[PDB]
DNA sequence: AAACGCGGGGGACAGCGCGTACGTGCGTTTAAGCGGTGCTAGAGCTGTCTACGACCAATTGAGCGGCCTCGGCACCGGGATTCTCGAT
DNA sequence: ATCGAGAATCCCGGTGCCGAGGCCGCTCAATTGGTCGTAGACAGCTCTAGCACCGCTTAAACGCACGTACGCGCTGTCCCCCGCGTTTT
């Protein structure tokens, strides 16, 4: 699944970030990067629905996981 | 009855906001003063980022304040931009630079 | 017509920057979100808020990150971005 | 419960003849929640360090000083100061 | 001060060793600074689920959400005992 | 009298704890658990430190625990380090790295 | 007195930094690097002292100081 | 005899990198804290754990970036520290 | 700690061989859209009883001193480990 | 890359001395029973509703193949600057 995450769909990503030229190595660099990143928050996100005895990840649960790792998102509840 | 918003001449709940205080576990008591600043204080970052953001609106000639607008309003303001500095703003984008 | 390197480079550059939606394929995302949870807890079902929360999140930080690549690769004199910028990034911050 | 209806009070005093997109209400609803907290804890934590029970107008003041950068802070705390005289005032 | 408790700890793992003040001062402040940490985090999942008590469960989550791998399987095992034996008393 | 420490075969103070968390601004309740798991928590993170900055003395001919030991056993330990990231130990140096 | 911050102490801070070898103009970046540390820690530790109606800057108020801008000080009290 | 340049150098990195401690004369460090501190309110007294807490804070904070400043100068190729080594850390560090 | 005397690794800049990734176009998936359903899980409602708290007496663990003896700081011996400078 | 003399760091060490936490004594305060009151956490229980599924269509993006221009990493050379040491504050 994680090669969904396609090299256009990153070199977008990098386009955003103000990147003109990018190696060939970089696109499997990103996908292991962003693997963690999303492991980190998952991991957090399903420890709190854990905790609400509840079967269903809310977007409340990703934005504490978000929270306590010093990335506070805006526009989905808080 | 007279709200104690109107009292303190704000929009933002000064009820509300004190409830807020007491039920949020920060005190055992909440004096009457302090609502009544923290509801201004709110009321006057709340002006400040609107402003800003209408004015980006109307830049981009709309008539109505999307994320991007809140986003240009945040980041191109150094002390807004600091005080934001680890938050996300979802559909914002980013600031043009090459 | 054949323009030089570097040219549709920086006018997808200006497009992208002038954009605010979502540069990652949903479906394919979604997938990915729901892979990695099925290693913590498994039967997990998912608000639709939930994944685009998490997609957001995700293309932020990583836009982010490819920012501060990007002025490693210009601090060692080049304008292509390498695993060695990625790297330095994320060591200096700390990840 | 949401800020929304206070929003748009103010949006219409700042800008009379601008609207706001639902996403944005989220956006402003998201930022009025995080800066009380953050205001609030800093103001429970000045009430901890010193020994007192009370959250007052002193603490309030005292976070915005901590938390809000340069003028932020000086708007703000005239703000908060000229609402508390006008309230006590009725 | 948690310098008796932290001594007391410090005879059990390592019976001749001492601790000097400045050491004994950064374990004190290590103490307070997790104790902070965990009790503020279960006091964020209690508001989060409308509770209005802290229990041993959210204690046991904060554990699991602050501490890193293996210290929080290990510190979870411990908390989890002393609850199962001061519950028999 | 039993202190609730001995019934949790504990060393850490249970009652003290107890205590903190009802003056600690952090719930309106506490159970009667949760010091108990919360004192377990701490107590077994400092012999955890403990038993690494004895050996980290031991390996520099010591008898006596100083920071600089704190500091080796910390930051030699993946965990720990991640643990306490942004903490700084007076008087712990650096980690000899060339 | 920002000159008393001495090339040779701030040679002394590369050299535990790992830095082998050392521009001329990185004296100058550092005492100007330093003084923003030290003001905002400073203006912080004050802010703490004034809210206390003290007239002594306390360890305890540096401390407080240094957790809030995420630089926790363990040693001093907390 | 004369020692190679380097040799010394990494005589004293290896000296400081096994002390702990402090660098920074005390005194003039002392006299720095009490002239910032007078901008922001005047008479002002200090307890000597308070100077000695800034300077520990201080020092820790300078050697860390001296650490990833290092990192940026291996990073172009070069065993030489320079301020745009120091600038680049700080902008990836968000100060 | 500050200022002066050499000085040679060191940084910075010009050449260039070459992989290597950007641009473009064709075929293939495969993601987006739309429609319909299911049911299992989230949300509201009601009884209750177990686990929470409130007040309070005490006596015992825990904190404030207190004297001291052992381990840490120091000082010259001297020992072997590092670094410089000729030659195979 | 290896091998010796010649100096020049640190590390081990026996000796001496001194500071400071450790066992001890004292004090006071607070932890733990103890009983009673009460309040929200459990357990159904019931409803509903929100996305897993399927099925089909559709069309836009992903791979791959190729062409080809362009930065990368030595490689070498110029000059020049922090260092090491020495002498004097």
């Amino acid at each position: 699944n994680i090669q969904g995450i396609t090299k256009p769909a990153i070199r977008r990503l990098a386009r955003r970030g103000g990147v003109k030229r990018i190696s060939g190595l970089i696109y499997e660099e990103t996908r292991g990067v962003l693997k963690v990143f999303l492991e980190n928050v998952i991991r957090d996100a399903v420890t709190y629905t854990e905790h609400a005895k509840r079967k269903t990840v809310t977007a409340m649960d990703v934005v504490y996981a978000l929270k306590r790792q010093g990335r506070t998102l805006y526009g989905f509840g808080g | 009855a007279k709200t104690r918003s109107s009292r303190a001449g704000l929009q933002f709940p000064v009820g509300r906001v004190h409830r807020l205080l007491r039920k949020g576990n920060y005190s055992e008591r909440v004096g009457a003063g302090a609502p009544v600043y923290l509801a201004a204080v709110l009321e006057y970052l709340t002006a400040e980022i609107l402003e800003l953001a209408g004015n980006a609106a109307r830049d981009n000639k709309k008539t109505r304040i999307i994320p991007r607008h809140l986003q240009l309003a945040i980041r191109n303001d150094e002390e807004l931009n600091k005080l934001l500095g680890r938050v996300t703003i979802a559909q914002g984008g980013v600031l043009p630079n090459i | 017509h054949r323009y030089r390197p570097g040219t549709v480079a920086l006018r997808e550059i200006r497009r992208y920057q002038k954009s605010t939606e979502l540069l990652i394929r949903k479906l394919p995302f979604q997938r990915l979100v729901r892979e990695i949870a099925q290693d913590f807890k498994t039967d997990l079902r998912f608000q639709s808020s939930a994944v685009m929360a998490l997609q957001e999140a995700c293309e932020a930080y990583l836009v982010g990150l490819f920012e501060d690549t990007n002025l490693c690769a210009i601090h060692a004199k080049r304008v292509t971005i390498m695993p060695k910028d990625i790297q330095l990034a994320r060591r200096i911050r700390g990840e | 419960e949401s800020y929304s209806i206070y929003v748009y009070k103010v949006l219409k005093q700042v800008h009379p003849d601008t609207g706001i997109s639902s996403k944005a209400m989220g956006i402003m609803n998201s930022f009025v929640n995080d800066i009380f907290e953050r205001i609030a804890g800093e103001a429970s934590r000045l009430a901890h360090y010193n020994k007192r029970s009370t959250i007052t107008s002193r603490e309030i003041q005292t976070a915005v000083r901590l938390l809000l950068p340069g003028e932020l802070a000086k708007h703000a705390v005239s703000e908060g100061t000229k609402a508390v005289t006008k309230y006590t005032s009725a």
